[PDB]
């Protein structure tokens, strides 16, 4: 076994070597040079790393008695899906502190975090802990955030050694290798585009100060649920003065151009300070875009940017990995794009999680089943089989339970009372015939139902004039 | 054809449905309009000025009690023109090729392929299945029977277009079946 | 005066009403210049039980849209407008929004100013613009322009305000006689509804360190602005609750109103600590602060208006009922399609007498509105929605009013249904393809599909029939 797993070219098998030599795993041969070797080979060759998020549980972060959630690890995409105030943000937010915790490691940003405040303790308890796990390249590296109340600290207790030993060996690859990939920890909310405007973009502090573009930087101002969209444009302006390396302004355009269907040609205008682009051979500017153009404008600007800027000297730089968290990924979008926003992410940025919480079942009827998570009384259900082709009004009453025709409405109640009419001995009833009438001129004399019922009528009046 | 429009056969409350627009409101999409809408649409649209439009439409009723012309595409509902019987046939006199722009230019003005008319008349192929689902000769016969009889009734063109593309039916009707 | 219409019109003008009263007083004004006075008096005295309502509007180079020329119902108080990512549901939105600043510094908020056509907004290559905008009040069309030319051009349209003017006139003029009268809600609700809804530092900040007056006016402070004033209605809380020892049944109105819209909310009660207010979640007190978006937002877009209605109104019984022209953009926001087919017909429901212009990017909004009061805009022109969108399923509504197929476009799930229909109303049914794709649909879709149990129904047909022959 131990010279089975002895690796020259993988280092998730040349890790349990490091935690071998040593101790807690059999209690076997303790050395200082060994471990040294298969440390210096933990962190050399990770080509192909995929950080991604094993499990989470949590105690009582906002409204939760208790939950364990196992996110996917083969399909790139995972939705939450609930009512209004059924925890679906609660999650991201308990997986939020979990990534402000791993940040200050890779990002040596101190290494301060966010700890559970007494406003998001369970009503009326005394203990929360939000316990993550996490896998990079095979291994699990855990985190458990503890929040105790005086009295009763013999319950929970935080361990964050997972990430204290992951962010060593990040920053071991970083002092071997500068030129090395690193994973992203966006996260973004739904005030994600309130800052994209280019007005007084000259005195802002974003435009006026010598901004360093490296490979740690890329992290700040991640986990607020912001994109900074005067950042880019200070990234943009160096990048078309500067030319005067062109693939990383080609790339990050050219994803961009693949979300709008019809916009090309970004161009910096140094008149008063403002972006240039083409809707259809019409020069446009960013404060005469609509609200949704915006925010997948900041969105995919965002990641590109935070992407390029951690694989220095790469030749596809939108691969990566990262964990990027995306609520309420329906906003401002017409159903038309939101049956397309998430296949287009998978294929632009391919090795990313997408943690998702949606409100829509047209992005739902585009994800398999066992990608789907629902959030109802507190407590995980998950979604009936079927939903990848779905029909929307089948998605929407199997995993969005809501009637596809209005409860409360007077052409519901009279269309089942129709249907109760027909499929009864009153088929030929006066009532019944006022009620068809009623309903045929408003849904149209040809609509698909009111045609089946006509022809159930048809049979019956056949069925009981053939016997008479 | 008391209730009954001759372009598509829907039942009504030359009689013309409403077209998918009741009365005149405007400013509609040209794409639920059939019958005399989208008539109008194309009359509009392309600045044709001979409204006569006799001579290039053919109806059901005029035809000499023949539905051959139109073929059924059951994956969509569609009526589409039949390369057989329009290229063996004249109507009002004219060479025997152009039967079929005839029938074309009749589905086109009329728009007799609208998703609402296809969809309609889908179902009555669901409803034909469901007969014949026990396998039982006897119903489908009385199927048939119902289906065949005078007055005719809502979309009596694909009411005989499917019993005309089916062995069973057409057997049964024949003779060489006996139930 | 002829004995034959003027007659017929003072015989409805002495009953009591304001159109009748006001059909006469621009005839007269040969001028007599009292008969004016007298009928001026007797229809700014007359203006009660009116209704506020837009009725046409006229765009001509605003940001895109070359020529549009839309108007709104009467008969009913929501029109809802329907397009893709862009086309023109926000400019006109905002080109509406112009008006209202215009009129809302007439009716109370100081005197005549307002916001004009910025050079942003005029569409590309051109060298004027215009804003349109016609109002209905008791049934009398108020008119107004706004114009805008580029030098060189000042020639094409001249900004004229001869309608809101005189519209303003009269309410002056009934405010002077009663203090105590209703006025139009005007507000403007952006997708920046939601962004200060929370009660930090209120103590510290303004609307509470600085004496706020309650007046009939100023309640249309911040209106045409987008974000709510949460924190303003928050100081309105306190300034009662706090002024219990009026002041209970003003909050018995606004409590009842906010919490039909939440289903299981009760006991809005202050606190009197670091400041911050707490509600009831099923026998769980717990602050706005631990509320959800999609309920902070539906609590700060419905109180304000609330607050709104009760300042406006000065003694009515019940003062949510008045009227207005509120413009709630993008209604479906935050909101789970369980709440968004409730949010409209609530609404409608508590704010009777208020006209609602929204914008939906849902079916389930749309499916409980008739096609009459909906309005889709494609390519740079309107288009009524097609009959029969009130009680129909969403996927219909999605496919003929939004142009979205039921089911996805690209997925492989979905191409594959589309072969196997093919294959199957074809003579290659039970073959060994149209078996192994069956085979595949069957596993994904489960052996109870709808499409797939009546495509079975058809090969058993064929089977039938190619076995007996
Ligand atoms: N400290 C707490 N004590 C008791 N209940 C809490 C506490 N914190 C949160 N809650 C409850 O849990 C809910 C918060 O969940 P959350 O805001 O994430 O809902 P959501 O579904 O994600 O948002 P949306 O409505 O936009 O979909 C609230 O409804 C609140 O009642
Ligand atoms: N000054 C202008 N010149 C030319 N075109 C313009 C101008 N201003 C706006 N447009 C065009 O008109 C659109 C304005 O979008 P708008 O916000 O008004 O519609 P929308 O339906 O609300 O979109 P969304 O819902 O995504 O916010 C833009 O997409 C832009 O292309
Ligand atoms: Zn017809």
């Amino acid at each position: 076994k131990l010279i089975k797993k002895s690796e020259s070219g993988d280092f998730a098998s040349s890790y349990q070597l490091y935690k071998v030599f040593g101790s807690k795993e059999y209690g076997v041969e303790p050395d200082e040079k060994m471990s040294d070797y298969f440390k210096e080979l933990s962190a050399k060759q990770l080509e192909g790393g995929q950080l991604r998020v094993a499990d989470i549980h949590l105690e009582n972060y906002k409204g939760f008695e208790s939950l364990i959630m196992d996110f996917s690890m083969k399909k790139n995409s995972t939705i939450l899906v609930g009512n209004n105030g059924c925890g679906k943000s609660t999650i991201l937010d308990a997986i939020q502190k979990g990534l402000t915790h791993l940040s200050s490691r890779l990002s040596t940003r101190s290494h301060n975090g966010d700890g559970i405040e007494k406003h998001e303790l369970r009503k009326g308890q005394n203990y929360a802990s939000i316990a993550i796990n996490y896998d990079y390249m095979g291994i699990r590296f855990p985190m458990i955030i503890a929040t105790t109340e005086p009295g009763y600290e013999d319950r929970a207790k935080s361990n964050y050694s997972g990430i204290n030993e992951l962010g060593s060996i990040f920053k071991t690859a970083h002092s071997i290798n500068p030129n090395v990939s690193f994973p992203l920890i966006a996260m973004y909310t739904v005030e994600r585009a309130n800052d994209v405007s280019t007005r007084d973009i000259e005195n802002s502090e974003e435009i006026k100060e010598a901004q360093i573009w490296d490979k740690f930087k890329a992290y700040n101002k991640s986990l607020t649920g912001k994109a900074d969209f005067k950042l880019f444009f200070r990234w943009f302006k160096e990048l078309i003065e500067i030319e005067n390396n062109s693939k990383t302004l080609h790339t990050v355009e050219d994803a961009m151009y693949s979300f709008l269907p019809g916009f090309s040609n970004l161009k910096l205008q140094r008149a008063p300070l403002d972006l240039i682009v083409d809707k259809n051979n019409v020069s446009l500017s960013v404060l005469q875009l609509s609200q949704g153009e915006k925010t997948i404008l900041a969105l995919i600007a965002d990641i590109a940017r935070r992407l390029t800027l951690l694989n220095p000297n790469s030749v596809n730089p939108l691969d990566g990995t990262g964990i990027v968290l995306i609520a309420a990924i329906d906003l401002h979008l017409h159903p038309s794009w939101q049956q397309n926003i998430i296949p287009r992410l998978e294929k632009t940025f391919k090795n990313i999680q997408f943690i998702v919480t949606t409100h829509s079942p047209q992005v739902c009827h585009t994800i398999d089943s066992q990608n789907i998570w629902l959030l109802k009384n507190g407590q995980k259900f998950k979604a009936p089989k079927g939903v990848r082709g779905a029909i929307s009004s089948w998605v929407l009453e199997n995993l969005f339970e809501v009637a596809q025709r209005p409860p409360e409405d007077k052409y519901t109640k009279l269309l089942q009372e129709y249907k109760n009419l027909v499929f009864s001995e009153k088929y030929a009833s006066e009532d019944a015939r006022k009620l068809g009438a009623t309903l045929s001129q408003h849904f149209g004399p040809d609509d698909e139902t009111l045609v089946e019922l006509k022809l159930e009528i048809e049979k019956r009046i056949w069925e009981d004039d053939f016997e008479k | 054809q008391m209730y009954l429009c001759a372009y598509c056969e829907i039942d009504l409350d030359l009689a013309v449905c409403l077209g998918g627009t009741n009365t005149g409101d405007d400013f509609e999409l040209p794409a639920n309009l059939s019958c005399d809408s989208y008539k109008s649409h194309y009359e509009d649209k392309n600045k044709i000025n001979d409204k006569d439009w006799t001579g290039k439409i053919l109806l059901p009723l005029t035809l000499p009690d023949a539905h051959n012309f139109f073929t059924f595409e059951k994956v969509t509902g569609k009526l589409l023109p039949n390369e057989s019987y329009c290229n063996t046939i004249s109507i009002d006199g004219k060479p025997a090729a152009e039967t079929l722009s005839i029938v074309t230019k009749t589905i086109e003005v009329l728009n007799l392929n609208c998703s609402r008319l296809n969809n309609a008349r889908r179902k009555l192929l669901f409803h034909f299945n469901n007969c014949a689902r026990e396998r039982n000769l006897r119903k489908l016969h009385n199927l048939l029977l119902q289906w065949n009889q005078g007055e005719p009734k809502f979309f009596q063109t694909t009411r005989d277009i499917i019993i005309r593309d089916d062995r069973i039916c057409q057997g049964l009707l024949n003779g060489t079946i006996r139930y």
